[PDB]
């Protein structure tokens, strides 16, 4: 067994993929702006917010707002060699982008 | 920047009002089998894989970046029933 540790993380739920890291970054206006309402989250949870674009040359779409939430969601690092768990980690709070209505996919 | 040995997994809770702390005991049965069985205070959970359509960021907190793309764990709370009384 294992404590869960004091470590925090915000959990951003992004719809679309990394192939290309820089484009995808910027998807949320970039590292920076990643980080910032990552701490925003955390200085002033009821203020968090960010802002989605997946088509930047596209005259026709929508920028889309996160909902914001708290679940209960942990990160579980495991030593990939044993598969045992070096660190267990609160996601605080969660970006939620799949599941709008815009990215729906099946 | 952010990155894409160790191993970092999402745990997600069907119910998500159950509050688990810092300080409270973790331990897993069988993270390598199709449904892990997690046990969280005297809580216990039976795990179901599941990839969502997308990529997951994990941004840290001040503690003492990550880019995940691979399989979360869906983990539903169970009770230990006796087959025999
Ligand atoms: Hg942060
Ligand atoms: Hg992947």
């Amino acid at each position: 067994s294992l404590k869960i540790s004091d470590n925090e993380y915000a959990l951003i739920e992004h719809p679309g993929f990394a192939n290309n890291k820089d484009a995808f970054f910027q998807t949320l206006g970039g590292v920076q702006s990643i980080q910032k309402a990552c701490q925003t989250s955390f200085q002033n949870p009821a203020a968090a917010l960010l802002e989605l674009n997946l088509r930047p040359k596209d005259k026709y779409h929508h920028p889309v707002q996160a909902r914001v939430q708290s679940r209960n969601d942990l990160l579980v690092t495991i030593k990939k060699m044993d598969n045992s768990v070096q660190n267990v980690s609160r996601i605080r709070q969660v970006f939620l982008f799949r599941d709008m209505a815009d990215f729906q996919y099946s | 920047s952010l990155e894409t040995d160790v191993e970092n997994i999402v745990f997600q809770f069907q119910n998500s009002s159950l509050d688990f702390q810092s300080s409270d005991d973790f331990s897993i049965l069988g993270i390598d089998q199709p449904h892990p069985i997690v046990r969280i205070g005297g809580m216990f959970f039976r795990g179901t894989w599941h990839q969502p359509i997308g990529t997951d960021i994990v941004v840290p907190s001040v503690n003492d970046g990550l880019v995940l793309c691979k399989r979360r764990l869906m983990l539903e709370q169970i009770r230990l029933v006796p087959k025999n009384p």
